[PDB]
């Protein structure tokens, strides 16, 4: 358990985090979230947009990838926007980018992209007032290569919302992830 | 040297400068030392004692808001041993503290409280001849603050020359803009000029690079897809100034390249605001407004109205850039739109940015062939539209082309670039520049 | 479940693969074979080459990492050759292998070298039709360092098969590895 | 099981430790880790030292990472020492170097600075003497990236010795990290 | 200056060399502009419409076979703006579109179409003078086809020199090859010459270098493990050219560099063609046939016989290139004997070939120690073998020394190499030359 | 030219000095081939055989010790041609191979053995000339070794100057050091130049650079947190050579950085033999002893005194250097101080070291800024205690000013740096050095 009076460098929000985790030791919940990610994680690598959208992501999704900006530590009176948002996202929006990928004319795409991506460090908690709900913390390594000798590689951290759904099945509301560069290496046009 | 890069009216350019790493160096002296270059806006530093860090070239300078009001940018390194002083991109401080040896500075820029002064200094330093290195002209355009290190620079609004005119319906008559940070900030691998040189005016790619997600996004840009149908003549111009500066208008298109589910919003508020203004300035200039115009801004500035987009491509090497995305709203949006346009900005051409990766494919081949032997001499041509511009229209301001998908701000841009390139100060680039207008369109 | 004809990036082959797993939820084989990989990778890393062959590797072994050549995604006609066979060895050529590596005058090995490899997303199904054969599917980050300022990463899939042995133990019978970068940037002489 | 005068590329100490681990099969064993090295490299992740001293390190703690000098394979002679200690601290170091971090004035800290790490191939086993311990063998890659475009990322086994202790805790008695590339990338000045 | 880099007859050549990055740039003029250099086979470009992407030093040019059956090859530059048109490494196309604008090329380097012509660009415009860049010079032998940029080169055959005579045992009476793709491709630091220098007749590292394999796989070669004892005299020669190209012959070993499995087949294979070759082409040629060449074509095409390996090593800057790596096969082979040659190639010089990395030791320091200041300087020796060469021989036509284990063609390459590093084009080349023979053969 | 660039009584120096590349190059030539460089120390090397390798500017070198006890360095390069032959940092050997074809050395840098030397090497190899290139001039300092490559050079004690008298109370009176291996290795983007000119005499940041670790390990150093208080003139004093060595003294701290859990036994050690020293050496040398030095010896080795660190700043490029770290203990310290001491510099100033990791922010940054435009030629600043320097006082020997907080060694350094800079041998520095003391006081 975490005191942020002591504990100086920890944010609120990444201490609240912490302590959903590693409390109630659900083998069987630990089994299931780990084949959820990893499904979504091999679906993604092989390109099947459309699948991942449809069986992975739910509806009312949320996916938001944010740059946060520089500021002072001890920063105290500067109160502009914090972050941008490079990916903000509801399954509206997230159609048009699957249906961008598997268009024809998709020029970036010929010759095929490879995309391989690692998936470790995950847990998760039931959420206490809305038990269908699920939180699940993963880390990723994405690898992605094209035309020979380019090759990019992302790490990210993605806090996520999952909800049982009626089918058996279970699906991604929300996805958080603080991208960790400022200056983002190459164009992040890649699903974490 | 470096004349006869390109070649007279602009016409035809030589592949090597997207690459040669002698002339990136040149550029550095000749284009950023000389020129206007985007700093901030008002909007991000407001409060006295607001500031910021911009690059200005290779160079980074704190960009800070004075007590009176004013602005002024300093250099980010220090005077004593020439550490880097500010390492938070935006904030606001009393003052900036380097913490080698705990110089201290004024928001203003002088050095106020050098440690153990009286023991160890005494009579070796003093304090009013070691002030941070000042960006001497600093002038603005409707909250869009620039800095130029060449103090003999014409005043901004005259280095904006012909294309302000078209700016000022969106930027002045607008009730002006906002920028919404932070910006996004990525690298991509492509000379500077590669993206000046796209957003000064081509046109000619939307129909074809851009196929994908015109039919998927359904911008109102559709009518393009495939290059096939062109918009009748009724479709556009493009323009260019003496001092670099070019645009392509395309007429009523005030949602730009935004998806569908924007599309009805921006368009019903941006077609209210239309009747408004035309009746304070004519029916011209209020469409204007409303239209979709993407333009450079000398040397690396770019802006898309109506899709709301402010770039600047910010130079690391000859086959690197580091590159800026901010959005731009109108003040007098509601909330919601501006959240919803703020982020619009970003899917579009950010970061993860589907226009914008679909574009990086041209922008960094382009400038890789530059490097290669049997290609670097290779004249691009720009040569769309050429013999068409006219000058001193009744009604439109500068050197115009009668399509948007034209390249006359292409001719304009490098007319200038070679202008700057091969001239020592700002006195001899004017002495190449006296005839702008007829250079660039000559025959016709 | 994945329609190609709706799904249009998505390879015939990366489809068929996709469909064995992730239907069963058998977190017994998901333990043996996570002990497998580890073990097979711990014994990689500190270069235990002869007990990797014998014990991890069965005689019957195909081992394969190709290179495939970028061809445009809409190729109809150009039918050469897809493929570079980067390894394709039987147990034999291991053997020679292996041999290479212990061998006293195998210069390029003095000063020794640094191996850490990094195993995730591991997934795993039993075949249908022969019981004793396990599908297995694991992504590998792969570091190799040496002689002070020289460092390679490898980043691969790898499509396994896995057969059920006489006193229990479980051997490799075939590895296939897409090695996804065209250009390699550095020389792959390493057991992936 | 390696027989060193057969595999003649592993070390004595590398073989030592190979066969601890992978004989046993205890599930109930391995979720008690993977909870413990996740939790935490979440605490350290969020920059939460001071919870990681307390709570993860046991007070008894040696904690050491050793840059090896490149020798010959070949060499029988040279009997100088082997190793640098980088990292070989008791509980008081390390405090000294939680609370540097901490500190209001720790310049290289603003901005604050982004850490992410992987880890993978985790096994333990039970100390066949002294039950109270615990073998633990996890690998890691950290990612740490501050200031718009600096960006490291390090690789490193983990050789670890963990104690259950009274209050129901478990916590890290023994670290050893060898740590791969000899001439080290940047600063070292992390946690692995 | 760059001249005396290499000394009279090839005896020394300063280490900088393979490090100096200026010269690097030199080279690109002076020899990769100039020399012939290898494309590709008609085994894998045969149909019409066929093409393969390959680089001629830094550029890269798209191959394609024409309609009428013949080859051309063009810049994979585009015209307009530059892009890159073609970004696969093999296909087959009905024409080439460069997705920037549009514009449509013939597999002939003809423009064809260009969108919206007649709308924006009219009379501005030609199509006939905008074609891609040709290569002026494409030639053959016996399937594999060399492209050059010089057009006052001298035929390939010429050019070739006293090299075709050791090669067509190979390369034309034994039926000829099929070339199998798609080639490895690899990266190491290391400067192309290093390559080119090994392949071009270092037998003397097999014996210590790869004493591993030799001693595990069991290579025809192993009577050489520890250079303990050289197979006696009957053991092989080293040739080399006017026009540079060279190769070392060891008699027999027709398998190895192959390990154990392969080693029975092979040799009975060849052994079988070697007698039909003797009732057809003689005892001697129809013996060099089942022999092992190691050999490089001019500046940087090297290739083994019997082992069966084409290499392309493809120059990127001063200390990296890239690593093309081809099997041969006898197009009378058996389909699984291709099939076991193709995979073998890779298994020992490929990206994973256990061959070519016990060499990367040698050949990534050999330049990295050539950017060092004491070292830049110095002189490596290539005296191993000299003055036992000769010229018209009564049997052997190059200039030839007596054994495999020799340097008398890594003289003759540093001779060419530094006859074309001081010359502005082909004819001061062939002025410096006249006298090349006697120059290597020189006081005995 | 390269004149100008360190001005009058090196006050002040060109920020372009950490950045640009021509000069880099420059200082391979005038810098590192010119002057003494560290390589090792006997206690790493000492029965015969033994042998490390040390780098010598970019050049690296095979350091021997010699059966007659001596010992002699050679480049880690190969006669033929050109691989590197030792790839271990240290060993102990009978001599080197080099495994490209099996040249064999001895310890002694001779050519002993080449495989089939009569068969096909004969006449063409003399052996003897075909020696390894051999550092000309190596010297010793109380254990440490030193080499270079400038014959003409004066004898390493000559070049130690007025330093060696501050030093030898620690490097001599204290019975002598050994050096503690290996040494840590660490790249941090950062010119050399910049660890240089921190340790000669850097005093001023240790209260605020380092305010963290002083209060956080209450160093003995506390005494200077916030740079608030500086301990009273009875505080130290900084110094200045001829041949570029400086340093800087702190009166009684000889657990110099080191934290709290170290700090009680090594003042307990170090007062003890400083009783002892006194009646032996003295009142003043031997508080020396026991007191704090900070230093550079010229160009580019640097240790800590007391602190106990022995530092070698290696140069890459124009950004980059290699850091190698060592500990140093006198040699009749118990094994378990000497346990707790080695580690504990690592854990100070090593690549895992909370000292030198805050203060790399500071040479980051320094040198980066170097790069850029407007900064390139700046001025820095060397002024702190300039006027109150003085020469020959009859006490403490060389050029010397009233604090350790002082730029005194700075001026002295650059000096030196310049004076090389501008001439083409050692000749021609002794003659722009003839009235180093004059102008480093001048103005008092
Ligand atoms: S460099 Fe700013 S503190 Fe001296
Ligand atoms: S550059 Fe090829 S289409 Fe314009
Ligand atoms: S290079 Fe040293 S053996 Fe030839
Ligand atoms: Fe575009
Ligand atoms: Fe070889
Ligand atoms: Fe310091």
């Amino acid at each position: 358990m975490i005191n942020t009076q002591e504990d100086k460098l920890v944010s609120a929000h990444d201490a609240e985090e912490f302590h959903r985790f590693y409390i109630v030791q659900d083998d069987a919940l630990l089994q299931e979230v780990n084949t959820l990610l990893t499904r979504e994680a091999h679906l993604l690598d092989i390109q099947a947009y459309k699948a991942w959208l449809e069986h992975c992501v739910a509806p009312e999704i949320k996916y938001q990838v944010i740059s946060r900006e520089l500021r002072s530590t001890s920063e105290r009176r500067y109160q502009l926007n914090d972050a941008v948002n490079i990916y903000n996202e509801n399954y509206q929006q997230l159609k048009v980018r699957v249906e961008h990928q598997m268009d024809p004319q998709n020029w970036p795409n010929s010759p095929k992209i490879r995309f391989t991506r690692f998936v470790t460090n995950v847990t998760a908690a039931k959420d206490k007032s809305a038990p269908e709900m699920l939180h699940v913390r993963s880390n990723l390594i994405l690898h992605r290569a094209r035309r020979g000798n380019e090759v990019d590689v992302f790490y990210a951290t993605r806090e996520d919302k999952w909800k049982r759904i009626e089918g058996g099945g279970i699906q991604l509301v929300e996805r958080f992830v603080d991208y960790p560069e400022r200056i983002l290496p190459h164009n992040l046009l890649v699903f974490l | 040297s470096y004349q006869n890069l390109v070649s007279e009216a602009g016409l035809t350019q030589k592949h090597l400068i997207h690459g040669d790493k002698e002339l990136f160096q040149h550029e550095m002296k000749t284009i950023f030392a000389r020129n206007w270059l985007f700093l901030t806006h008002d909007s991000l530093i407001p409060s006295p004692g607001d500031y910021v860090t911009a690059k200005m070239g290779l160079d980074e300078v704190i960009v800070s808001r004075q007590n009176d009001g004013s602005v002024r940018a300093f250099l980010n390194v220090c005077r004593h041993r020439g550490k880097t002083i500010v390492h938070a991109e935006a904030g606001n401080a009393k003052g900036f503290v380097c913490n080698y040896h705990g110089w201290g500075y004024g928001t203003n820029g002088e050095l106020q409280s050098v440690p153990f002064e009286k023991e160890l200094y005494g009579d070796a330093i003093k304090k009013k001849c070691l002030g941070l290195k000042e960006v001497p002209r600093i002038e603005s355009f409707h909250g869009f603050i620039y800095g130029c290190f060449d103090a003999e620079a014409p005043p901004l609004i005259d280095y904006l020359g012909d294309a302000a005119w078209y700016m000022e319906p969106t930027f002045k008559h607008s009730g002006g803009l906002e920028l919404v940070g932070p910006p996004g900030k990525v690298v991509v691998k492509a000379n500077w000029k590669t993206f000046a040189e796209n957003f000064v005016g081509d046109i000619y790619h939307v129909g074809w690079t851009h196929a994908s997600i015109l039919r998927v996004g359904q911008s109102v840009f559709t009518p393009l897809a495939g290059n096939a149908m062109l918009p009748p003549e009724g479709s556009g111009l493009q323009m260019t100034s003496k001092y670099g500066s070019g645009m392509s208008l395309m007429w009523d298109y005030y949602a730009g390249n935004h998806s569908a589910d924007l599309v009805p919003d921006l368009m019903a508020f941006g077609g209210a605001k239309q009747e408004k203004l035309a009746k304070e300035i004519g029916d011209v200039r209020a469409r204007i407004y409303r239209s979709h115009l993407n333009g450079t801004i000398f040397p690396n500035n770019s802006f898309l109205t109506g899709s709301a987009a402010f770039k600047v491509w910010n130079p690391i090497d000859e086959n690197t850039t580091e590159v800026w995305t901010y959005a731009f709203v109108e003040k007098d949006m509601p909330e919601d739109l501006k959240r919803r346009l703020a982020d619009a900005v970003q899917r579009t051409v950010g970061p993860g940015g589907y226009w914008e990766s679909d574009d990086n494919d041209n922008m960094e081949t382009l400038s890789q062939n530059a490097k290669k032997y049997q290609s670097s001499n290779s004249d691009l041509i720009a040569s769309l539209g050429f013999g068409k511009d006219v000058y001193g229209d009744e009604c439109y301001p500068g050197v115009v082309g009668p399509s948007g998908a034209s390249e006359t701000s292409y001719r304009g841009f490098y007319r200038a670039y070679q202008a700057h390139i091969s001239s020592s100060n700002w006195a001899e680039f004017e002495n190449a520049s006296r005839n702008w207008h007829t250079e660039l369109t000559k025959t016709t």
